[PDB]
C-alpha cells in the first residue's frame, strides 16, 4: 500500500477525487478506503461510501462490492439519492455475467448459470416501479428488454437438449413456462416449432392442430 | 519447511553443582529392554536383600542386592510364531507380601510369579488394563484399574472377591493412585476428583468427597483428579490433586480442614508433618504444617521432569528426566550433593529401602547408590 | 480481470429486438402469463447507452 | 418531576438520532431512578461506550457517557502451523471483527475463546498475550502473540478384550496410526475426535463379517500423560459368541412385490453370518422397489438372535414412498461451462419419477468429470403439490489449466525445450485441444490432440491428433516421421470400450547399417540398393486402420486381487499404401484367488501379436515387437529377446561416430561380426504365472502395502522365415521352441514417494548370445 | 509460499523431485528424469519445469 | 440390434393395473390427484383436460406407451374418461 499523510484535513481526500477524475481507480482505492478506515463518522462519511462504491465498480471489483452496497442500504434506507445506490448494486450483478470464457469475450455467453440475471432484474423492477421519475428510469427499461430476452434464450437452450435426447415431457414442461414467463419476447415464438415435434412424437394428432394453429397464425 | 518441533518453555540449564558427598555406584545390571517411551511406572521391590525388576515387553528378574547376579531370570512371554512374537505389557509397581511376586499387565493380567523359582501360581483375567499397583491388605490383592473400578483379588488363587465402581471423566489424566490401608479400610483416590472411603470387607463405600475446583474451561482447564499417592497418618488424610489443594480429611467424617492449594502434582511425602511435594512445575515445595507460611521451596529444577522424592536419611533425593541426582537437604536444600549423568533418562519412582538406593531407567539398568 | 467489458460501459444490451406481443386465434385461449412481465413505459428524457452520466450524486449535500 | 430539556453534550460517536431514541425518556415525562436504571442498561447495551453518570438536580436530566478507546485493527503475529485466515474467520464469527467496540471485559474472554480453537487443533499449549495499543481518536491497534509448542502424538492404542485374533491385525484396519516408519507412510500420529467415531465404526463393521452377531462396546477411554506429548486410547471389546444365519423371512407391506423379493432374500442353510452381506440385501431390495417408481425406499431389518444355540434370524421391513416426482432439473454454479454438458453427464429424465439412486450416481460422473471442485445436491419440495420435487446441484469450478515450460542442461544428450499446454477446457463444451513440444538435441516431438469426447451423443467419442518425430538416432537409423490420425471411442457398458479410427503416416529413415536381418525389405519392394555405399535412403507412405477393444475388470484401485483384463491392438493399411501388413497385440493380466480370502493370490499374464505381411513383401522392422526388461521377462536386459542380426563386409560408414556406433562400423569388424543386441522378430508369445504370498515379516499393522511374489518368466520372439539357404553357420532363428524361462522374486514396495517394484530374478536357461542381469527397481507401476 | 511436497514416481520410471508452488499455482519442479533413448542406455538429462496452471 | 448404448429413458406417470380400474364417470377432479399423481402435463389451451401418459423406452428396441386422456367439465364433473393401453404404430 502506501502512507497516505492526512492530518486532519480533507487534503487526503482531495487528491483522491483528482486521481479519480483521471481514469486510475486502482491508486484511488486505497486512499478512499483509507480515509473510510480512518473517519467513518465525521462530515466526509456519506460521500466516501458512495466514492467508494463507484471506484470498486469501475476497478471491476469482485461481490466485495456488492456487500459494501449492501452495508450502504442497511445502515440507511433513506436518502434522497437513494435510485443510485440500487442502480449501481443492479450494474454489478448485470456485469457479473460477461466473462465468455477465460480471457476472451468471442462466444454467445447465454446458457452459463442465469442467476445473476435473475438477481438483477429484480432490483431493476423494483427501482423503476418505486420511482418512475428519477433520471436512471430510462435506462432500466432498455436493459429489462434485453435481460428478458437473455433468459428466453437460456430456456430455449435448455429446452434443446431434451428434444433431441429422446424424452418429450421435458421439452414440453420447458415451453409450457417459457409461454407463461417470456411470452412476447424472442426465442419463444420460435420453440413453437419444438413443442409441436413432441406433441405429434407421441400420437396426439389431436392435440398439436391447436399448436400448429398459433404457428400458422401468429408469426411470419 | 525449515525445521519443525518448536519449542515452548526452555527448561532449567541445568545450574552449577556444590558437591560434598560424591556419591558412587556400587553395581549395576541391564534388566532387558524397558519401557523406551510408554508413560508407566515400573519400580524394583526388595525383599531380605533380594531386588527384583520388570519390563513391558519381557523377562523379570530377581538381581541380588549386594553383587548382582540373576537367580532365575524367567521369561512370563507370549507364544512364538513363524519368526517372531508378541510381547506382554506390564505395567504396575513390583509387591512383595511373603512369597508371591504379583505384577499388573496392560492386557488386564495379574501375574502371581513365586519366589522360589519365577513359576506363576495363579492368574484370573480382570477389566480393563492394569496401570498401577497390586495393593496387599490383610490378604487382598485389591488393584485399580484403568476403568474406574476397584477390583480386589484374592491371595490364594484367583477369587475375585468384590469390585466397585468409580465415575470417569471423557478425557481423563491417568488411573494411578491404587488404595491404601488405613484401621482396615481402603482410602482410594479416583479420576474427576472424587475420593472414596470404601471398606475393606465387602466394599460399602462409606463416604466420598469432592478435592478441588473445575468448570475452567471445556475440557482441558478441568483434567483435575487424585491420582498420586493416598496416604493416611494420625487420622489425616491427603491426597494430592491435579490442580488446586492437595486435601484435609478424617476416617470416620470426613470434613475439609485447612485447605492449603499449595502443590497439586505428584507424590507427596509425609516424614514428621513436613510434606515435600512438586506442583505442575518442578520445584521442590516443603510444603507447610498446617497452612500458611510454607517453610521454604526450590527454583533450580523449573520445567524439568522430575520424580517422586526419595528421602535418604533426610536428604531429599530425586531425579529429573535427563538423568541426574541433585541431592536436596532437609532444613533449607541448597544443591547438597549431585550425580554424574546416567543417560537414557529417568522415568520411574526410586524406591528407598533400608540401605541401598535401587532406581530403574527408562530401559532398565537398576543402580545401587552409595555415598 | 475475467470482467473487464461490461464495466467502462458499451451499447450491447442496446439494439436489442423489441417485445412484441402475442395475440391468440380465435377460439383458444393462451396461458395467461405472472410474474417476469415489463413493467409500462413510463417514459421521460433520461439518456440511454453512453451519453446517460454514471456518477454519484454532486456534492451530496 | 418533568423534565424540560434533554441535555446531550459531546456526542462523540453515537448518532443524535440513535441517542435520542435508545433513551425512554423525552421532553415532557415524569419517571423515577428505576427507569433512570433501565436507562443505565439500554446504555451498557447498545455497546458503544458506557463510562456513564446520571444528575437530577433542576429541570433537565443530566446524563452523560464519557468517552474511551473502546477500534478493531487485528493484527497476527508469527504463527507457525496455522493459516492467518482461520484465525480471521474465528474472531469474525466470534466477536473482534472490524467495529463492535471492543471492550477491556472480554480480552480474557477472546483469549479463552481462541485458546479452546488451538485445543481443538491438537496443540495443547494455549500460550496468547494479546494487548491493546490506544491510538488517538477512539482507536486501538490490539495485537495478539502466540507461543506455541509441539502438538500431541498418537501413542499406543492397545485394546483390552479381545481374544482369537491378534490385536495388530484390528489397528491395521484402522485410520488413526501409532507407528509411523521410514519405511513407508499411510497415515499420521494427529488426533482427531471426528475420525475416532468412524474407527469405532469401521471396528463393529469388521468384526460383523465373520459371524460374531453379539457386539458392544463397554466404554472408550481416552488419556493423555501429564507435560501432554502422547495420547493413549482404549477400546473394550466383548465378544459372546459366533453364530450362525437361519432364515431371511420378510413381511411388510409391499405391492404385490413377494413375488420377485423373495428370489432376492432367499439364503442357503447352514451359512455362517456375515456383518456386510446384509447391508447388500438392503440395498438391493432399495433398488427393486426404486426401479418401479419409488423414489426413497425404507428398508429396515431386526436380528432375531436365539440363545442356546447358533441361531439368529432376521425379520425385514418396507415402507417406500408413493410417487414423489423430480419433475424439474437446476444447475447453477458454472461458469464459463455451456449447461449442456452438465446435462449428459446424468442419468434423469426431466418430467419422470425420482430414483434414490439416480441423482447419486450422477453425482459421480459429475465428479469423475474432471473441472469440478465440490459437486453438491439438495432435494426441495415445491409449495402446493405434495409429490413433485426439485433437485438443484451446486458446484464449484476448478480452473483448469497449465504450461509446462521446461529447460535442460548439458547432459551428453544437449540442451533440451519443453514446452506443453492443454487446459482442457478450450471453450464451455469441454474441448481438450492441446500444443506440445520436447524439443530436445535431436528430438523435436510435437502433439496435436483435438479430441472431442461426445461427438454424436451418447458416450462415443472422437479424436484427432497430430504429430512430428524427428528421432535421429543409431541402430548398429535416423528416422523422421510425420503425419495424423482420428479415432473413435465407442462405449459398450461398465468396463468395456471399443475403438476404431484412420491414420495416415510418412517415414523417412537414412543413415542404417546394412544387417542382413533387415536387408529384406527393399530388395523385395521395388529398390536395390548396393553393397558398396551407405548413404542409401528409404521412405514409405502410410493409410493406417487402427482398431481394438478394450476390457478391464479389476475391481480395485491399485492393488487388484481378482478379476482380469485384455486388449487388442490392430492396423491394416488397405488401399493406397506402400507396404501392407497386419499386426495384433493381445494381452491379459487374469488374476485369481485361492480362498475365501484376500492374502493369498495367483496371476497370471500372457503376451502375443505375432503378424507378418501379405502380397508379397514383408513387414516393416521399425513396428517389430521387442520383449524383455522387467516389463515382460524379468532377469534379462531391456528389449533384448528376438534374433540377433549379423552383417556383411559393407565398413563404408562414413565417419564412425567413435563408438556410438560398434560391430562392423566405419572401423568395427571386417567380417561376420555377428552382432549382439538383437532386433526383435515379427512373432511373439510371452506368458508368467506368479504366487502372491503375505510379506515375512513384519508387524501386521502396516504388512498390507508390500506383497511380495514368486514369479517364474518366460517367452519367446522368434522370425517366422529368416532364411534356408546357405546361412547354416548360426543358429536358426525361425525354431519357436527356444524359450528362456528365469524365475525369482518380486517385492513391491509402496515409499512415503509413490510406489516401487523391487524383483531379483535369476536367468536358468539362455542360448548362445544373452544381456542378463538383474535387481531392477522399475517405479511408477500402477496398471 | 514455501509448500514442497517431494513427489518420487507420480519409459523414465525416474525424476524424483520437488514441487516449489507458491502464489498462484505456479510451481518451481526439478525432476532428475533417467529414460532410455537408445535400447540399453539411461545416462542424464536432469531437468526442472515451470508448471504454470493458468 | 445395434447394441453399442442407450440408456433407459422413461418419462413420467409410472402407472399400473390396479389403480386406473378405479376411476369412474364423474366423482371430482380431487380423487384423480391423489389416487394416481398429479399429472405431468395439462392443456393451457382453455380446457381442463389432464394428460397422463406413461412412456419408457427400455434398454435397446422397445418403446411402449400408455395415453390416459381424461377430462373434466367445468367445475368438477368427468364425463370424457378415455384410456389408451396400446401404442398405435
Amino acid at each position: 500500500k502506501e502512507e497516505v499523510p492526512d492530518n486532519p484535513p480533507n487534503e487526503i481526500y482531495a487528491t483522491a477525487q483528482q486521481k479519480l477524475q483521471d481514469g486510475n481507480w486502482r491508486q484511488a482505492i486505497t486512499q478512499l478506503e483509507a480515509l473510510d478506515n480512518r473517519y467513518p463518522f465525521g462530515p466526509y462519511s456519506q460521500q466516501v461510501q458512495l466514492d467508494l462504491i463507484y471506484a470498486y465498480y469501475k476497478n471491476a471489483d469482485l461481490p466485495l462490492a456488492q456487500a459494501a452496497i449492501d452495508r450502504f442500504i442497511r445502515l440507511n434506507p433513506t436518502h434522497p439519492n437513494i435510485d443510485y445506490v440500487m442502480y449501481m448494486r443492479g450494474l454489478t450483478n448485470m456485469a457479473l455475467d460477461d466473462s465468455a470464457l477465460q480471457g476472451f469475450f468471442g462466444v454467445d455467453r447465454s446458457d452459463r448459470d442465469p442467476q445473476h440475471a435473475r438477481a438483477a432484474f429484480s432490483d431493476f423492477s423494483k427501482l423503476v416501479r418505486g420511482y418512475p421519475n428519477s433520471q436512471y428510469t430510462t435506462d432500466a427499461t432498455k436493459r429489462l428488454v434485453f435481460l428478458k430476452d437473455r433468459l428466453a434464450k437460456y430456456e430455449y437452450s435448455v429446452a434443446e437438449y431434451y428434444t433431441e435426447r429422446g424424452a418429450w415431457v421435458a421439452v414440453v414442461n420447458r415451453v409450457e413456462g417459457m409461454l407463461r414467463d417470456y411470452p412476447d419476447t424472442q426465442a419463444t415464438r420460435d420453440a413453437l416449432p419444438l413443442m409441436e415435434n413432441a406433441y405429434r412424437q407421441m400420437q396426439m394428432n389431436a392435440q398439436a392442430e391447436k399448436v400448429a394453429k398459433i404457428i400458422a397464425a401468429n408469426s411470419s | 519447511l525449515f525445521n519443525s518441533e518448536e519449542d515452548v518453555v526452555k527448561m532449567s540449564p541445568l545450574p552449577t553443582v556444590e558437591n560434598q558427598f560424591t556419591p558412587t555406584t556400587a553395581w549395576s545390571t541391564s534388566v532387558g529392554s524397558g519401557i523406551g517411551n510408554f508413560y508407566s511406572n515400573l519400580h524394583p521391590a526388595l525383599a531380605d536383600n533380594v531386588v527384583y525388576a520388570a519390563d513391558r515387553a519381557g523377562l523379570v528378574k530377581a538381581l541380588n542386592a549386594d553383587d548382582g547376579k540373576e537367580i532365575w531370570s524367567v521369561s512370563l512371554a507370549e507364544k512364538d510364531g513363524w519368526f517372531s512374537k508378541e510381547p506382554a505389557l506390564l505395567s504396575g509397581g513390583v509387591t512383595v507380601s511373603g512369597g508371591h511376586v504379583y505384577i499388573g499387565s496392560e492386557k488386564a493380567q495379574v501375574y502371581a510369579l513365586n519366589t522360589s523359582d519365577g513359576t506363576v501360581a495363579w492368574q484370573t483375567k480382570v477389566a480393563g488394563e492394569a496401570l498401577s499397583r497390586p495393593v496387599v491388605s490383610d490378604g487382598l490383592v485389591l488393584i485399580h484399574t484403568s476403568n474406574g473400578q476397584l477390583q480386589a483379588l484374592n491371595e490364594a488363587d484367583g477369587a475375585v472377591k468384590w469390585t466397585v465402581n468409580l465415575d470417569m471423566p471423557s478425557l481423563s489424566l491417568r488411573g494411578e493412585s491404587a488404595p491404601t490401608t488405613a484401621f482396615g479400610a481402603a482410602v482410594v483416590g479416583g479420576d474427576n476428583g472424587r475420593v472414596s472411603a470404601v471398606l475393606m470387607e465387602q466394599g460399602q463405600m462409606i463416604w466420598q468427597q469432592r478435592i478441588s475446583q473445575a468448570t475452567g474451561s471445556t475440557e482441558i482447564d478441568r483434567l483435575s483428579d487424585v491420582d498420586t499417592t493416598p496416604v493416611v497418618v494420625n487420622g489425616v488424610v491427603f491426597a494430592l490433586a491435579y490442580n488446586g489443594n492437595l486435601t484435609a480429611l478424617d476416617l470416620r467424617s470426613g470434613q475439609i480442614m485447612w485447605k492449603r492449594e499449595l502443590g497439586s502434582v505428584n507424590d507427596f511425602i509425609v516424614d514428621g508433618n513436613r510434606i515435600y511435594l512438586v506442583d505442575q512445575n518442578d520445584r521442590v515445595m516443603a510444603l507447610t504444617i498446617d497452612g500458611g507460611v510454607t517453610l521454604w521451596t526450590q527454583s533450580d529444577l523449573l520445567h524439568r521432569l522430575l520424580t517422586s522424592p526419595v528421602l535418604y536419611n533426610g536428604n531429599l533425593v530425586v531425579g529429573d528426566s535427563e538423568g541426574y541426582l541433585h541431592w536436596i537437604n532437609v532444613e533449607d536444600g541448597r544443591f547438597v550433593a549431585q550425580q554424574k549423568v546416567d543417560s537414557s533418562g529417568f522415568q520411574t519412582e526410586p524406591v528407598a529401602a533400608d540401605g541401598k538406593l535401587l532406581i530403574q531407567a527408562k530401559d532398565g539398568t537398576v543402580y545401587s547408590i552409595t555415598r | 480481470s475475467r470482467y473487464k467489458r461490461q464495466v467502462s460501459g458499451d451499447e450491447a444490451y442496446l439494439e436489442a429486438a423489441p417485445l412484441a406481443e402475442l395475440h391468440a386465434p380465435a377460439g383458444m385461449i393462451l396461458p395467461v402469463t405472472s410474474g417476469d412481465y415489463a413493467i409500462p413505459v413510463t417514459n421521460g428524457s433520461g439518456a440511454v447507452g453512453k451519453a446517460l452520466d454514471i456518477r454519484p450524486p454532486a456534492q451530496p449535500l | 418531576f418533568v423534565v424540560k430539556d434533554i441535555h446531550f453534550e459531546g456526542l462523540q460517536r453515537v448518532a443524535v438520532g440513535a441517542a435520542l431514541l435508545s433513551m425512554p425518556v423525552r421532553t415532557g415525562d415524569t419517571v423515577n431512578d428505576e427507569d433512570i436504571s433501565n436507562t443505565i442498561r439500554a446504555l451498557f447495551a447498545t455497546g458503544n461506550f458506557e463510562d456513564v453518570r446520571v444528575l437530577r438536580d433542576g429541570d433537565t436530566l443530566l446524563v452523560q457517557v464519557k468517552e474511551r478507546p473502546t477500534i478493531a485493527s487485528i493484527t497476527f503475529s508469527g504463527n507457525k502451523s496455522v493459516k492467518d485466515d482461520m484465525l480471521k474467520q474465528n474472531l469474525e464469527a466470534s466477536g473482534v471483527r472490524v467495529g463492535e467496540s471492543l471492550d477491556r471485559t472480554t480480552i480474557a474472554d477472546i483469549e479463552k475463546g481462541l485458546e479452546d480453537f488451538y485445543y481443538s487443533v491438537g496443540k495443547y499449549s494455549a500460550s496468547v498475550k494479546a494487548v491493546v495499543t490506544p491510538l488517538p481518536r477512539n482507536r486501538v491497534d490490539l495485537k495478539l502473540v502466540f507461543q506455541e509448542g509441539v502438538s500431541a502424538e498418537i501413542q499406543q492404542i492397545n485394546i483390552v478384550g479381545n481374544h482369537a485374533f491378534t490385536t495388530d491385525e484390528l489397528i491395521s484396519h484402522f485410520q488413526l496410526r501409532d507407528e509411523v516408519p521410514w519405511w513407508n507412510v499411510v497415515g499420521d500420529r494427529k488426533y482427531q475426535k471426528q475420525k475416532l467415531a468412524g474407527d469405532l465404526e469401521t471396528l463393529r463393521s469388521y468384526y460383523l463379517d465373520r459371524g460374531y452377531a453379539r457386539f458392544n462396546i463397554d466404554s472408550t477411554q481416552v488419556s493423555l500423560t501429564p507435560d501432554k506429548k502422547g495420547i493413549y486410547v482404549t477400546v473394550n471389546i466383548t465378544e459372546g459368541d459366533q453364530y450362525k444365519l437361519s432364515g431371511v423371512e420378510v413381511s411388510g407391506n409391499l405391492a404385490g412385490h413377494s413375488a420377485e423379493i423373495e428370489q432376492l432374500t432367499k439364503i442357503e442353510p447352514g451359512e455362517l453370518y456375515n456383518g456386510t452381506k446384509v447391508t447388500k440385501m438392503e440395498d438391493d431390495i432399495k433398488k427393486l422397489l426404486g426401479r418401479y417408481g419409488y423414489a426413497y425406499p425404507r428398508v429396515q431389518s431386526m436380528p432375531e438372535i436365539n440363545d442356546a444355540d447358533k441361531t439368529v434370524k432376521l425379520r425385514v421391513n418396507v415402507d417406500a414412498g408413493n410417487r414423489f416426482y423430480v419433475r424439474k432439473i437446476r444447475f447453477e454454479g458454472n461458469d464459463t461451462s455451456k449447461d449442456a454438458v452438465l446435462r449428459r453427464e446424468m442419468r434423469q429424465m426431466e418430467g419422470a419419477w425420482l430414483g434414490s439412486d439416480l441423482v447419486d450416481q450422477g453425482k459421480e460422473r459429475l465428479n469423475r468429470l474432471g473441472f469440478f471442485e465440490t459437486v453438491d445436491t439438495d432435494t426441495q419440495r415445491v409449495p402446493g403439490s405434495p409429490d413433485q420435487v426439485d433437485v438443484v446441484y451446486k458446484v464449484k469450478e476448478r480452473n483448469t489449466g497449465s504450461f509446462n515450460f521446461g529447460i535442460g542442461y548439458g547432459t551428453e544428450s544437449g540442451v533440451s525445450f519443453q514446452a506443453g499446454v492443454q487446459q482442457d477446457n478450450w471453450l464451455g463444451t469441454g474441448y481438450a485441444v492441446g500444443i506440445n513440444g520436447t524439443k530436445n538435441d535431436y528430438q523435436t516431438y510435437a502433439e496435436l490432440s483435438v479430441t472431442n469426447p461426445y461427438f454424436t451423443v451418447d458416450g462415443v467419442s472422437l479424436g484427432g491428433r497430430l504429430f512430428y518425430n524427428d528421432f535421429q538416432a543409431d541402430d548398429a537409423y535416423t528416422n523422421k516421421s510425420y503425419g495424423t490420425d482420428v479415432t473413435l471411442g465407442f462405449p459398450i457398458n461398465e468396463y468395456n470400450s471399443l475403438r476404431a479410427g484412420l491414420g495416415y503416416v510418412h517415414n523417412s529413415l537414412s543413415n542404417m547399417q546394412p544387417q542382413v536381418a533387415m536387408w529384406r525389405y527393399l530388395y523385395s519392394m521395388g529398390e536395390h540398393p548396393s553393397t558398396s555405399d551407405q548413404d542409401n535412403s528409404f521412405k514409405t507412405d502410410d493409410f493406417t486402420f487402427n482398431y481394438g477393444w478394450t476390457y478391464n475388470k479389476l475391481d480395485r484401485g491399485y492393488f487388484p486381487t481378482d478379476g482380469s483384463r485384455v486388449n487388442l491392438t490392430g492396423k491394416v493399411t488397405i488401399p493406397g499404401s506402400d507396404n501392407e501388413y497386419y499386426k495384433v497385440t493381445l494381452d491379459t493380466a487374469t488374476y485369481v484367488p485361492i480362498d475365501d480370502d484376500h492374502k493369498w493370490v495367483v496371476l497370471g499374464r500372457t503376451r502375443w501379436g505375432y503378424g507378418d505381411g501379405l502380397g508379397g513383401k514383408e513387414m516393416p522392422f521399425y513396428e517389430n515387437f521387442y520383449a524383455g526388461g522387467s516389463s515382460t521377462v524379468r532377469g534379462f536386459q531391456s528389449n533384448t529377446i528376438g534374433p540377433k542380426a549379423v552383417y556383411f563386409p559393407h565398413q563404408a560408414s562414413n565417419y564412425d561416430p567413435d563408438y556410438d556406433y560398434e560391430c562392423a562400423t566405419q572401423d568395427g569388424a571386417k567380417d561376420l561380426c555377428k552382432s549382439d543386441d538383437a532386433v526383435g522378430g515379427n512373432a511373439m508369445a510371452v506368458a508368467s504365472l506368479e504366487f502372491i504370498t503375505p510379506t515375512p515379516f513384519i508387524s501386521d499393522k502396516y504388512a498390507n502395502s508390500v506383497r511380495t511374489s514368486f514369479f517364474w518368466d518366460m517367452g519367446t520372439v522368434w522370425d517366422t522365415n529368416w532364411d534356408s539357404s546357405q546361412y547354416s553357420g548360426y543358429p536358426d532363428y525361425s525354431d519357436p521352441s527356444n524359450i528362456r524361462m528365469s524365475a525369482g522374486i518380486a517385492l513391491q514396495w509402496m515409499s512415503p514417494l509413490g510406489p516401487l517394484v523391487f524383483s531379483y530374478a535369476q536367468p536358468f536357461k539362455k542360448y548362445d548370445g544373452d544381456k542378463a542381469e538383474q535387481f531392477q527397481f522399475n517405479c511408477g507401476k500402477t496398471w | 509460499d514455501w509448500k514442497v511436497t517431494a513427489r518420487a514416481c507420480l519409459r523414465m520410471l525416474m525424476s524424483v523431485g520437488l514441487n516449489a508452488e507458491i502464489r498462484d499455482n505456479v510451481r518451481f519442479g526439478l525432476e532428475f528424469e533417467k529414460s532410455a533413448f537408445g535400447k540399453y542406455n539411461v545416462d542424464n538429462a536432469v531437468n526442472a519445469n515451470f508448471r504454470y496452471s493458468f | 440390434e445395434r447394441v453399442v448404448y442407450r440408456p433407459d429413458i422413461n418419462q413420467g406417470n409410472y402407472l399400473t393395473a390396479n389403480d386406473v380400474s378405479k376411476i369412474r364417470v364423474g366423482m371430482t377432479q380431487q380423487q384423480v390427484a391423489y389416487a394416481l399423481g398429479t399429472p405431468l402435463m395439462s392443456d393451457p389451451f382453455g380446457t381442463n383436460t389432464w394428460f397422463y401418459v406413461f412412456r419408457q423406452q427400455p434398454g435397446h428396441e422397445g418403446v411402449t406407451q400408455q395415453t390416459l386422456t381424461l377430462t373434466f367439465n367445468s367445475s368438477g364433473v368427468l364425463t370424457n374418461i378415455d384410456n389408451k393401453p396400446a401404442l398405435s404404430g
